[PDB]
């Protein structure tokens, strides 16, 4: 019985985690435009 | 021996220069409180603190293409 039930471990564990993959990628890639644009706004506020 | 004619230097001694009629009304003797020399340099130090900003963003964000790199090629080769 162990078998089939444990192979659908395999790719549980693979894709319900790359799921969540994209979610901490979103979380941190969206801090970084942030930065640019405040570095931007402060040069123009030196000029 | 030395000789020469001498003159006294009298305390009465002064000298009687002339003026003409245009002379105390040049207009840089009088001048306002704010002219364009101090804006000039305080926009000059403003523009180049501008220029070293901008370089230092510059090399503050070229990271996007290791930044994008390092978080798609990974999950690339997880899937595949």
């Amino acid at each position: 019985q162990r078998t089939g039930r444990s192979a659908l471990a395999v790719l549980i564990r693979a894709c319900y985690r790359l799921q969540q993959q994209l979610q901490r990628t979103r979380r941190a890639l969206l801090h970084h435009s942030d930065a640019v644009l405040t570095s931007l706004h402060h040069v123009r506020m030196l000029l | 021996w030395e000789h020469r004619r001498f003159i006294v230097a009298d305390s009465r001694n002064f000298i009687t220069p002339e003026f003409p009629r245009d002379f105390w009304m040049s207009p840089v003797f009088n001048l306002p409180r704010e002219t364009a020399a101090e804006q000039v340099v305080v926009l000059q130090a403003q523009r180049t603190a501008a220029a070293a900003a901008l370089e230092n963003a510059a090399m503050q964000a070229a990271e996007l293409p290791v930044d994008i790199e390092r978080r798609l090629r990974p999950i690339e080769r997880n899937v595949h």
